DNA sequence: TATCCGCTCACAATGCCACACGCGCTGCTCGGCC
DNA sequence: CCGAGCAGCTACTTGTGAGCGGATA
């Protein structure tokens, strides 16, 4: 009833809760519009680092 | 965790699984495919598409449908994610945390119990047996009747003659909790001492269902067991019916009598001018009751009797005074029920709904709470008995039609015809014509209602060694309406007199009223307009109950964050309360 | 003349309105719908030809290979409806379509196709409804309700009030096709017009208008008018009409012909218009600052420089004025702008239009429809041409085109399914006009705008939905098919369309098993109109407009029959005389009214045509010769009651029952009841449970004589004949000579159905009501079904009822009952429950239904048979194994020798698991029937063999009766033909001719005739043997159950449940209640004659809940009973038939000018005695819904008998034995036992199972679960004190995995102390939140 | 550049009880430690 | 073999509130 396991994810992913909070947490923390963050998340436009 | 995941072997090779199972399945699959693609060094577009698909899988597992595309797993229905198991009226909070299903509970249809006292209630034998199985087992193991749990269980299943007394003993002073299905205020759950009855229904006290807002047309209520010494003591001390007689909203007593008892008492106290034994003398209320039950005298008749009343002095003293009064036999008989503290002026009335309500209020104010319960119980008993002995009954000949209703209707139709003539003459327009027709019909309806009332009041003349002694009407429908038992003025007006005006969909008033009544035949178009107007009000409550429940939930969620934690704050600010007098006088 | 069942017991009737239109078929709607569905119709009309001719034919990708459709046929149903019910298979029929594959060679577009392949192919089976409009999908009888939705066409809604909070009324036009893409034109808070396609982005209408090859000047000429300005010598004169300047002020001196007309600053009034029209002038002088406010209409090109001077939709400035004057254009066309006549709206849409040409218009509309994917012009035009002008994605039906043409005021009512540019132009003009003020909105609150669809329409829609998938499949498969490679059978699969039809008929928002509890519920459920389901609203998102009933609902849908609760107004019932229009609307019959006479003809008016004519009052006092006794008459012009003259009226109501439903017309004295009480009574009458013995309702409505025969509940006579064989199971009738077929005919047989489980766990049984030799007519009733009596509906029972309080036992609504009712077997009902056990094919060996149950004695197995099934008739009251189901848990290959050994010697049978099915703990009764179904292949047990042998014996008895009748006829014929050899006939053919047909003499004719007769005999014998063999093979054919099951056994446990305190009983006027306490016969009150009362209601429930009609009914019933009592005094005391006939005549000739007018002298003087015997229980009285008997009629009927006229009789108390003062009323009321028996409501639990997801106690009555402590209950508890009480009710009694066991152990040990512990569900929530990316944690 | 306005998206709508029922097929392709 | 993952064959609610442009001084 209490023991849990885990999955070792190969490509680190984002948490949809912190991304679709309206206002999302990352959208305000990263001073970046949620549209660009969604564009980057769904693999259709680069973001420089 | 696995067992927490819904997965159970159904009939045959198929298993009843959960949506989270399929979610984790697809997530693991996409992760493994992505690992395989990364191991073979797939092209950049292929690995980016696999990463996008894995992101879709994981954020649908987190909260499906939030991304925009609510994917389905089976039956082409929206899939259940982890966020769905918490939100809404089906998450853990609303279904498995705040309100949970409890053991030692039962449900059954309600039923009028007229003999039980206000503090107690009825309970089916089989229900009481199934509810208190552990207490019965313990009491059987106590006595030299059952040495183990298996023997006691077998005896209970067989239901021998030796277990029924045990069940009567365990419910000697063990109260239970009665609960209505829609719970509005504190009175939605009350405590009652159960008495065993042979049947499948729950006998309920009549004076509390009114607070329950539970009619006896098929309502089903639930029963719960305290199961703990602390719980039993709390139910006997706080949740008991006797300890809840004032509503928490207003200081008005929530144990106001219902229609049957008040009708019985009104018939008992409504005095006539001439009856059997009018003008004699009686010593006390007991002699009056004897003379009445002997049949040698009527029930309501002006008689000079001698009462012995008691008045509470400044201290805890009850001074006695005997005096000759001139009252009806019914009031004298009922005087044997009221405690000594109350004066006689509270019984020397017609004893309507408001009258008995204020009587009970004064009794609770002067004598406290302990005697008020038994006073109300005796009130209800006597009311039921005398309403049964009376023979109140509504009939076709009881509802009278005003003889001058026809001439009023003809005058109204002549007025509307001359108004239509004026309109056809081009003098008055359509709006003023409609307004004049509406006000003329309203005046005619008011006149015919006043006529119906003054008619229902008259034609009650009885000769007492004279010629005519026109009195208050004794018509059964008038007794039910004027006493405020069940019928109101507007209801009896719609019944006997014309129904009046109706409404159209938008909310306006149709210019053609209903010139008929219920006793007389109703026209087809009139009944059509009536049902069209009534369906609106019918659907009103059926729609509004959901909004009311939502408002109650919102209000209690705003609430319950404060309790009385201090005895005094030590301030002086407040609010300037003044009687509002806006609009009318006050 | 009257029918035979009427001669059995004719019911007294009241009323003075002689009806002209009889009661139509109550189930005509669905019957006619399904008839329109399955039939060969030319011209591709409704049913199945429409979808075929719309989808078919199919052509490949220019491959010269077409698939043509010829016709379709429905095969014979592989199982009779009784067989489908007793088996569980569907009552369906095959669908054989004759298709034609025409494939031709290449290099020839229109080359004549050869090698045509015409082949019949089977494509799934379709369910066929029975004669009662019911579909059998899986054993049960599922019905489809009709759906009320938006009529395809155009609508104009008016957004007002809170819309946009701007105080500006907006008008939105909506074009909605029957199947395709929608269209919505709307306005902004400003004067801007926009358009959208199925709730897409809001874009202006000019782009979608110019997308159809439309230029700017064309749009401006279509929408707005033209004002002409002439380049004169000076001042740029213009043309004028005095009607265009109406409502505007004169900004200049309007003068013409050297005479001043309107001064500068004077509004042109009507007198000014008349003055300016008197002279008929057109050209005046207008200043220069006035033209600057107008705007040019068309683009004027220059001829000197070849450039554009000014484009359209641009205000003119003085420089542009000079330019256009110097260019040479004398005639300048500008727009006519006026806020009262032509509000400028297209101009704003044009100046906000980002695109000008058709190319960019199409590409922008493509981008707006599909995000991204920018195509070229020819690729984007494909979407715009396929989504609105292609007959495959736009399916405006006939009624859609009709409504579209009627709304736009067009003469022709026909058209196509696709739209057109002129239609869009007209709808935009209509929206502009309705914005300007001309024309009014069409409210969604109108039956003329709401279309009804039956089962046939939705069936055809689902057929087309499957056919589009089948078409895509056959198209993608036709990409490879060439000549001489395939027949037109392999390319078509039955999966898609058959599966679609099956899922539509089995699982949908409208397919639901009928509430088989009484004929009334059947009738009101088949005539049920819903607004839910596909294409309809949801009860959660419905406003106060759909719930409300409109005056247009008069006679088209009942306003008082509606299920109170979640869906009030959304679910309605069709009117009595309501019919379905050909287009799909609600038509109501009306009698045509001429100037002076109302002819006896009927016209079925629609909903739109109501406001055109005027309808007369239904119960209006009318004179002979179709005249009215009064000049003024109550009528209604357009949903508004009013008073008209005797000649202005044009239509009258056909009767007085067309307003109420069939379920509401059975409410006697309905006119004396309130709407709420009437609705409650009509809803509760639907839930009447058939009593053990039905009885005629005293106060009837006459309609009961139809609902009992128009439905398929009772045995109706298909052919009138003489009764031959009466039996409780079957009824054999001999057809009369005229109605008998001239060949291969015989006698009719009706197999009555016995006690079998219905769809609501109720008993349904038919009882014969005919005698031997009794001649019956065609259509007459032979056997009364459940809750019927001599072809008359009988739901509840009549009972002696008084209205007086009795010691508070009728406190608020509780009902008091005497022990006489429960002792006389009055309200005792029968409940049948079906329990199923399946032998699923699992691994480690399949299951067994043997009787070797180990780990148990013989007492629990004494009720089991040799095969392993409980006997037929073995009672059971507690948990008892009634079927021996065992399953292997370990090794397979148990040798049969060792099996029999274990059965006799050795140890027990190990791999059984004791998984046998037993009855649940709480249900009792005696099992009455057992069914079993074995898959083809598994060994049929001997009980299945016995059951099939019994059914074969029944079928063989029927066939033997048939063949013996035919053989007796043939032997009479052979006797008649061999009369020439009469001596040998009478000497050796009396006893032995039945087996010694062999004879011969005088060849020439005798041999020929004897051979012909012997041939006929042997052919008949062979045909009957073939019939018997076919029946045997049919009943022995094993049915499929499921993939992975061996056999399925079902048992029907029947229990007789009597009335007891707790049940729900109600009259017919909404006076529901619960039985308070059963009373002894001595305690109940009794009259001065000695007859005790049965029911004691509460008279206090009458005033508030205004159902006063019930009281009237009661009085009437009293009168009826009194008549009955007279008849009894005439029957017990042997009286001559003359006195009886005279009394019956006096009773039936009551002085009310009734329309019955029955005579007793026309009877046979023998059936009079039978009728009187049938009347001794009371005199059945009919009462119209609104033409019921008045008070004086009931008074004179009461005074006919010795009963008191006042209706109130002095009553004596049962306990004290004294006289009740204030004489209480008492009569005979018809009551009903509701389907809310207490035995299915009382439930409790001490400690049972718990859920697996969380350790919480279950609930419900099926499973041993408790109740739910609702959130409101928790609120009420915490509003009190009882902290310990809530803390124990939350976790100790429900959730604590280790706390409830400890508490139980303490209580059984006499310790009333608890341990808080922790709620398990709290830990479940902890683990669930921990499974997410959020960490929760408890502190110290 | 502030700031009101228009368009777009998240979230909400008793409670109980009773009954009934249900879960994309076939096929194809890739991968796992007695 | 077994198993497991995936591919071809919805729009009458209305409201309220918050956010994202957006265009105008
Ligand atoms: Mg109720």
């Amino acid at each position: 009833r209490e023991r849990m396991g885990h999955i070792e994810l190969a490509s680190p992913t984002a948490h949809i809760w912190f991304l679709k909070s309206l206002p999302s947490r990352i959208g305000l923390l990263l001073d970046m519009p949620l549209r660009d963050i969604e564009r980057v998340l769904y693999f259709e436009s680069y973001v420089v680092i | 965790p696995p067992d927490l995941r819904p997965l159970v072997p159904l009939d045959g090779g198929r298993f009843a699984t959960s949506d989270l199972n399929d979610l984790y399945r697809r997530v693991i699959n996409r992760n493994n495919r992505l690992k395989r693609l990364l191991d073979l060094a797939a092209p950049d577009i292929i690995v980016r598409n696999e990463k996008r698909m894995l992101q879709e899988a994981v954020d649908a597992l987190l909260d499906n449908g939030r991304r925009g595309r609510a994917i389905t797993g089976s039956n082409k229905r929206p899939l259940k994610s982890l966020a769905d198991m918490i939100k809404g009226k089906q998450g853990r909070f609303r279904q498995n945390l705040l309100g949970k299903r409890v053991d030692y509970s039962g449900r059954s249809v309600i039923t009028v119990g007229p003999y039980l006292r206000l503090h107690q209630c009825g309970l089916p034998k089989k229900m009481a047996l199934e509810l208190f199985k552990p207490f019965i087992y313990g009491k059987l193991e106590l006595r030299g009747l059952a040495t183990t749990i298996k023997a006691a269980k077998k005896m209970v299943e067989r239901e021998e003659a030796v277990v029924w007394d045990i069940l009567d003993e365990v419910i000697r002073e063990h109260p239970v909790l009665l609960n209505r299905a829609p719970t509005l205020h504190r009175l939605g759950i009350q405590a009652f001492e159960p008495v065993l009855i042979e049947g499948k229904a729950i006998q309920l006290h009549p004076l509390v269902c009114a607070a329950y807002n539970a009619d006896f047309d098929g309502d089903q209520m639930a029963v719960h067991v305290p199961l703990t010494l602390e719980a039993q003591l709390e139910a006997r001390a706080l949740m008991m019916s006797t300890n809840n007689i004032l509503s928490p909203a207003n200081g008005e007593p929530i144990i106001v009598p219902s229609q049957d008892v008040v009708l019985g008492l009104y018939y008992m106290t409504r005095d006539c001018v001439n009856a059997k034994g009018e003008g004699m003398v009686l010593t006390g209320p007991k002699e009056a009751e004897r003379l009445y039950r002997s049949g040698l005298a009527s029930l309501h008749a002006r008689v000079k009797v001698r009462i012995t009343e008691y008045e509470k002095d400044a201290n805890g003293e009850l001074v006695a005074k005997t005096s000759l009064k001139d009252t009806t036999v019914g009031r004298a008989i009922l005087w044997m029920i009221v405690p000594k503290g109350l004066p006689y002026s509270i019984v020397n009335q017609a004893l309507g709904k408001k009258a008995i309500s204020k009587m009970l209020n004064t009794c609770y104010r002067i004598l406290g709470l302990k005697p008020t319960v038994i006073f109300a119980d005796q009130i209800m008993y006597t009311g039921f008995a005398y309403a049964a002995r009376s023979g109140a009954s509504v009939g076709i000949d009881d509802m009278v039609i005003p003889e001058k209703k026809h001439e009023i209707i003809s005058e109204a139709e002549a007025e509307v015809a001359e108004i239509q003539e004026q309109f056809q003459s081009g003098l008055v327009t359509a709006g003023e014509r409609y307004n004049k027709v509406i006000d003329i019909w309203a005046a005619a309806n008011d006149r015919v209602s006043k006529a119906m009332m003054d008619n229902l009041q008259t034609e009650t003349v009885i000769n007492r060694d004279g010629q005519e002694e026109k009195q208050v009407s004794f018509n059964s429908i008038y007794m039910m309406a004027d006493s405020g038992a069940r019928g109101s003025a507007a209801q009896i007006r719609q019944l006997a007199g014309m129904r009046g005006l109706m409404a159209k969909p938008d909310g306006s008033i149709i210019e053609t009223p209903i010139t008929a009544n219920f006793r007389e035949g109703l026209n087809v178009l009139q009944y059509f307009i009536s049902t069209h107007g009534a369906r609106k009000g019918l659907a009103d409550t059926a729609l509004k109950t959901a909004n009311s429940g939502y408002l109650t939930r919102r209000l209690v969620d705003v609430a319950q964050d404060l309790v009385v934690t201090e005895d005094d704050c030590g301030t002086h600010e407040g609010i300037m309360m003044t009687p509002v007098i806006e609009g009318g006088d006050v | 003349v009257y029918s035979y069942t009427e001669k059995k017991r004719i019911r007294k009737d009241f009323g003075k309105r002689p009806q002209v239109l009889d009661v139509p078929y109550l189930l005509s709607i669905q019957l006619d719908s399904f008839q329109k569905f399955i039939e060969q119709d030319p011209e591709g009309q409704y049913g199945l030809e429409a979808a075929f001719r719309s989808v078919f034919p199919i052509q490949s990708y220019s491959g010269n290979s077409e698939l043509q459709y010829v016709s379709y046929r429905l095969g014979e149903p592989v199982f009779d409806v009784q067989e489908c019910q007793i088996r569980g298979v569907t009552y369906s029929a095959p669908l054989r379509v004759k298709l034609r594959l025409v494939i031709y060679e290449r290099e020839a577009p229109e080359g004549t196709v050869k090698d045509i392949k015409e082949q019949e192919v089977y494509m799934g089976e379709i369910p066929l409804m029975t004669d009662n409009g019911t579909f059998v999908i899986n054993g049960t009888e599922r019905v489809i309700v009709s759906q009320l939705h938006r009529s395809p066409g155009v609508f104009f809604d008016s957004d007002k009030g809170k819309t946009h909070s701007s105080g500006k009324v907006l008008y939105n036009a909506r074009i909605i096709p029957y199947r395709g893409s929608w269209l919505d034109f709307e306005f902004d808070p400003k004067d801007n017009l926009f358009v959208r396609i199925d709730r897409r982005r809001k874009l202006p209408a000019t782009i979608i208008l110019r997308a159809l090859n439309y230029t700017t000047e064309q749009i401006l000429d279509l929408f707005f008018e033209k004002v002409i300005f002439e380049i004169r010598d000076n001042k740029l004169q213009m043309e004028l009409v005095p009607e265009r300047l109406r409502g505007e002020t004169a900004s200049f001196d309007i003068e013409a012909n050297g005479k001043v007309y309107v001064e500068k600053g004077r509004r042109i009034t009507a007198r000014h218009i008349r003055q300016l029209e008197k002279d008929d002038v057109k050209l005046i002088e207008v200043p220069v600052e006035y033209i600057a406010g107008k705007v040019v209409a068309k683009d004027y090109i220059d001829e000197s420089t070849g450039e554009l001077i000014c484009a359209a939709n641009m205000e003119l400035s003085l420089d542009l004025l000079a330019k256009l004057s110097q260019s040479g254009h004398k005639r300048i066309e500008t727009l006519f702008t006026n806020d009262l006549d032509h509000g400028p709206y297209i101009s704003e849409t044009l100046r906000v239009d980002p695109t000008n040409d058709r190319l960019s218009a199409l590409v922008e509309i493509y981008r707006m429809m599909r995000p991204g994917e920018p195509p070229t012009r020819e690729a984007a035009e494909s979407l715009f041409e396929n989504l609105f002008f292609s007959e495959d994605r736009y399916d405006l039906s006939a009624v859609g085109r009709m409504k579209f043409n009627r709304s736009l005021l067009r003469e022709e009512i026909e058209g196509s399914g696709i739209l057109s540019k002129d239609d869009i132009i007209d709808v935009m003009k209509k929206l502009i006009d309705i914005r300007n003020g001309k024309g009014e909105v069409d409210d969604i609150d109108h039956l003329g705008n709401r279309r009804i669809r039956s089962v046939g329409e939705m069936a055809e829609n689902q057929f087309r939905v499957g056919l589009v998938r089948v078409e895509r499949a056959v198209k993608e498969r036709l990409s490879l098919g060439d000549l001489d490679t395939l027949m037109p059978q392999d390319m078509i699969n039955a999966k898609p369309i058959s599966a679609a039809v099956k899922e539509f008929f089995g699982s949908s928002q409208l397919s639901q098993f009928m509430d088989q509890n009484n004929p009334l519920s059947e009738i009101t459920h088949k005539r049920r109109i819903s607004a839910l389901g596909p294409g309809g609203l949801t009860r959660e998102r419905a406003g106060f407009e759909v719930r409300d009933v409109h005056p247009t609902h008069y006679g088209r849908v009942c306003p008082i029959e509606t299920p109170e609760g979640p869906n009030i107004g959304l679910i309605n019932s069709l009117s009595v005389y309501a019919q379905t229009n050909e287009y799909g609307f609600l038509e109501t019959p009306y009698r045509k009214v001429t100037d002076g006479v109302v002819t006896d003809e009927i016209h079925y008016l629609s909903a739109i045509e109501e406001g055109n004519y005027v309808i007369a009052q239904a119960n209006s006092n009318l004179d002979e010769e179709g005249h009215f006794v009064e000049d003024l008459v109550t009528c209604r012009s357009k949903g508004e009651s009013s008073l008209f003259s005797r000649d202005q009226v044009d239509y009258m109501d056909v009767s007085t029952q067309q307003v109420v439903s069939v379920g509401a017309s059975l409410i006697p004295f309905l006119e004396h009841d309130d709407a709420n009480r009437a609705l409650m009574g009509a809803n509760m009458q639907r839930q009447a449970v058939p009593t053990l013995r039905a009885d005629k309702p005293l106060v009837g409505t006459g309609m009961e004589r139809a609902v009992a025969v128009d439905s398929g509940v009772t045995a109706v006579a298909k052919r009138g004949g003489v009764v031959q064989y009466v039996d409780a199971s079957r009824i054999v009738i001999k057809v009369n000579e005229d109605e008998m077929y001239p060949g291969e005919a015989g006698i009719d047989i009706y197999n009555l159905t016995k006690y079998t489980r219905s769809n609501q766990n109720t008993c349904i049984n038919q009882m014969p009501c005919v005698s031997l030799g009794e001649p019956v007519e065609r259509g007459d009733v032979l056997a009364d079904g459940p809750s019927t009596d001599l072809g008359e509906l009988a739901l509840g029972q009549n009972m002696r009822v008084a209205f007086m309080p009795w010691n508070g036992y009728n406190f608020e609504d509780s009902i008091l009952v005497s022990e006489r009712v429960v002792q006389e077997d009055r309200f005792t009902t029968i409940h049948i429950q079906e329990l199923a056990c399946v032998s699923r094919d699992t691994k480690l060996g399949p299951e067994e239904i043997t009787a070797d149950i180990p780990n148990v004695g013989e007492a629990a197995l004494s009720k089991l048979d040799e095969s392993g099934i409980v006997y037929i008739g073995a009672e059971v009251t507690g948990g008892d194994i009634l079927v021996g189901k065992v399953t292997p848990k370990g090794e397979t290959q148990l040798t049969p020798e060792e099996k029999l050994l274990r059965a006799i010697f050795g140890e027990k049978a190990s791999d059984v698991k004791d998984s046998s099915l037993r009855v649940p703990n709480g249900v009792s009764g005696t099992v009455i029937d057992v069914q079993v179904f074995t898959r083809d292949g598994v060994e049929k047990d001997k009980r299945a063999l016995e059951i099939e042998e019994m059914q074969l014996k029944q079928a063989k008895k029927d066939l033997s009766e048939e063949l013996q009748i035919l053989e007796a006829g043939l032997f009479s014929r052979i006797r008649a033909v061999l009369v020439a050899g009469g001596v040998e006939a009478e000497k050796l053919d009396k006893l032995p001719r039945d087996r010694w047909l062999e004879l011969g003499l005088t060849d020439e004719e005798k041999q020929n005739q004897l051979e012909q007769l012997a041939e006929q005999y042997d052919e008949l014998k062979h045909e009957f043997e073939k019939k018997l063999e076919a029946k045997r093979r049919k009943i022995t054919q094993g049915d499929d159950l499921a993939p992975g099951v061996l056999k399925i056994v079902k048992v029907y446990l029947a229990v007789k449940r009597r009335i007891q305190p707790g049940d729900k009983m109600a009259g017919r006027h909404g006076n529901k209640g619960v039985i308070s306490k059963i009373n002894p016969i001595e305690d109940m009150p009794y009259d001065e004659n000695g007859t005790p009362v049965d029911i004691v209601l509460n008279p206090l429930g009458v005033p508030s809940r205004m159902n006063i009609g019930q009281i009237l009914e009661t009085h009437l019933g009293m009168a009826a009973k009194g008549i009955g009592d007279k008849i009894n005094a005439m029957l017990k005391q042997q009286q001559e038939v003359a006195k009886l006939r005279e009394f019956i005549q006096r009773a039936y000739d009551l002085g009310a000018d009734v329309r019955q007018k029955v005579d007793l002298s026309t009877f046979s003087d023998e059936e009079v005695m039978r009728l009187a015997e049938n009347l001794r229980k009371g005199m059945p009285i009919a009462t119209p819904v609104f033409d019921g008997a008045k008070e004086a009629e009931i008074k004179e009927l009461l005074k006919l008998g010795d009963l008191p006229t006042s209706g109130q009789i002095r009553l004596y108390d049962g306990r004290t034995g004294e006289q009740f003062e204030r004489p209480v009323t008492v009569g005979y009321m018809y009551m009903l036992k509701l389907n809310h028996l207490v035995d299915d409501k009382m439930h409790a639990r001490s400690t049972g199972s718990y859920s697996l997801v969380t350790q919480q106690p279950l609930g419900g009555k099926a499973q041993f679960g408790g109740q739910r402590f609702g959130e409101m209950e928790v609120w009420a508890l915490e509003a009190y004190g009882a902290a310990y009480t809530l803390q124990e009710m939350l976790t100790v009694k429900s959730d604590d995995v280790n706390g409830r066991t400890k508490m139980y152990k303490n209580i059984v040990d006499g310790n009333h102390q608890m341990e808080p512990g922790m709620p398990e569900s709290f830990n479940v929530l902890l683990k669930e939140i921990r499974s997410l990316g959020i960490n929760i944690e408890l502190e110290d």
